[PDB]
């Protein structure tokens, strides 16, 4: 049984579509198109959903540039590391950091730390110039340009 | 809540999809007694594309002067002129789920 | 030819809400329009879609009567409705614009405890 | 100058944003945050617009093969009309997915008559392009010329975008 999670609200109008709630659980029936047939956990209820507003729940928290609980000291330390590059990165733990490796041709090889919040209405942030709906977009956005950064990003640290 | 729902995946218009959305907008504080405009019917084709799906090239109306009967098979919207270009207010009328108006008025529109 | 998609988020602010005020309250737009929360919920994704700020800033004073923009900028108040026809000698709502909420910030007149 | 092409159309409605349709080009200004300052070069108007309704000039959405977000059934019925010839084609994206690619082909068979075949690119780890293993690519142009060479499996060569 593959199970999916709903990170966003749906409400259903056409009679065959399943409504549902941010952290609904439910399982995949049918999954042919973008349009998935699934049936609520919770309710039992069955009908087809938008595939973009859910994640498989053994997906969560698995995003390459996602280091779960580790330190700040931590980050530093792997990140500069050989084998990384100019702007290798990690995103680490509601609250998060986004660290990255920066280089200088007097201080060498360093890691610089950005605090990523969040306001009222959800949304990430570094910088007040840019908002994110999700982590993903703010990862997405310092990929094309450091706007800001000391670096734009380049590609997540290495495992060891 | 948050954040926002987002574009959902493209799929077509059907009979079955118009009707619905109809008794679904039909229903009290929607767009039952509206006046129509260009910009109102853009920002309706805008939410249901982007809730729901549907491209916004559906909502097409037969020409005036008079009641403007929807093109989409199954959309149970008609414009009716203000009698004081006419003035026209959305109707819901449960009869265009069984009665092509558009299309025997105007069954060129159709080959 | 594909529907513009979601632009970016920005943050409301009163210039925003003055300019999208004025520009709804051309015919055709919103003024005149009787209220409800799904005709207003509507209006608010539309504008977060194409213009990018969240819909959570559309909120009015509480009834009975005029209803009052909490958002300072925002041109727009909910009044009860009247008919075109005046009537001679002898709650249902509607958005109307008015251009003195550009400068009067009404609502916090009449609930200062909604600022700080 | 970065120059930069509209793939949609934009209605301003705050002062300071800037209207454009599709195809316009601009001179980007500032580059700050998501809301970029951007010049048209056709009216010399001023403004802020947002960034990712826009693409580089010679940069992948601004290739003459490449169809931001049409669908499947867009480009059957855009390849099937006329003035369009066998192997005419165009390389589309999903608006609900990044990073995914199709691959549509005017073919003809005593069959089916004209026809419009569809073909899954799929990305590598690495980031490379392959419709089939045996030919992966760096850049989405290098799978176009490719298959513009020889037809390596599809149902046609090449030929021509469409429209």
């Amino acid at each position: 049984d593959i199970i999916v999670v709903a990170l966003y609200d749906y409400e259903a109008i056409h009679h065959e579509d399943l409504s549902f709630q941010k952290g609904d659980q439910m399982v995949v029936l049918e999954e042919s198109g973008e349009w998935w047939k699934a049936r609520s956990l919770a309710t039992r209820k069955e009908g087809y959903i938008p595939s973009n507003y859910v994640a498989r729940v053994d997906s969560l928290e698995t995003e390459e540039w996602f280091f779960k609980g580790i330190s700040r000291k931590d980050a530093e330390r792997q990140l500069l590391a050989p084998g990384n590059m100019l702007g290798s990165f990690m995103i680490r733990d509601g609250s998060y950091s986004l660290s990255v490796r920066d280089y200088d041709p007097r201080q060498g090889d360093t890691v610089k730390h950005y605090k990523i919040r969040t306001l009222d209405n959800g949304g990430f942030y570094i910088s007040p110039r840019s908002t994110f709906s999700t982590l993903q977009e703010l990862v997405d956005h310092y990929k094309k340009g450091n706007d800001g950064l000391c670096q734009k990003l380049s590609v997540p640290c290495m495992l060891e | 809540g948050f954040p926002v729902r987002p574009q959902v995946p493209l799929r077509p218009m059907t009979y079955k999809a118009a009707l619905d959305i109809s008794h679904f907008l039909k229903e009290k504080g929607g767009l039952e007694g509206l006046i129509w405009s260009q910009r109102r019917q853009e920002i309706l084709d805008l939410w249901i594309y982007h809730t729901q799906g549907y491209f916004p090239d559906w909502q097409n109306y037969t020409p005036g002067p008079g009641i403007r009967y929807p093109l989409t098979f199954g959309w149970c919207f008609k414009l009716v002129p203000v009698e004081p270009k006419e003035v026209l207010v959305w109707r819901f009328d449960s009869k265009l789920a069984f009665h092509h108006m558009a299309r025997e008025l105007h069954p060129e529109y159709y080959k």
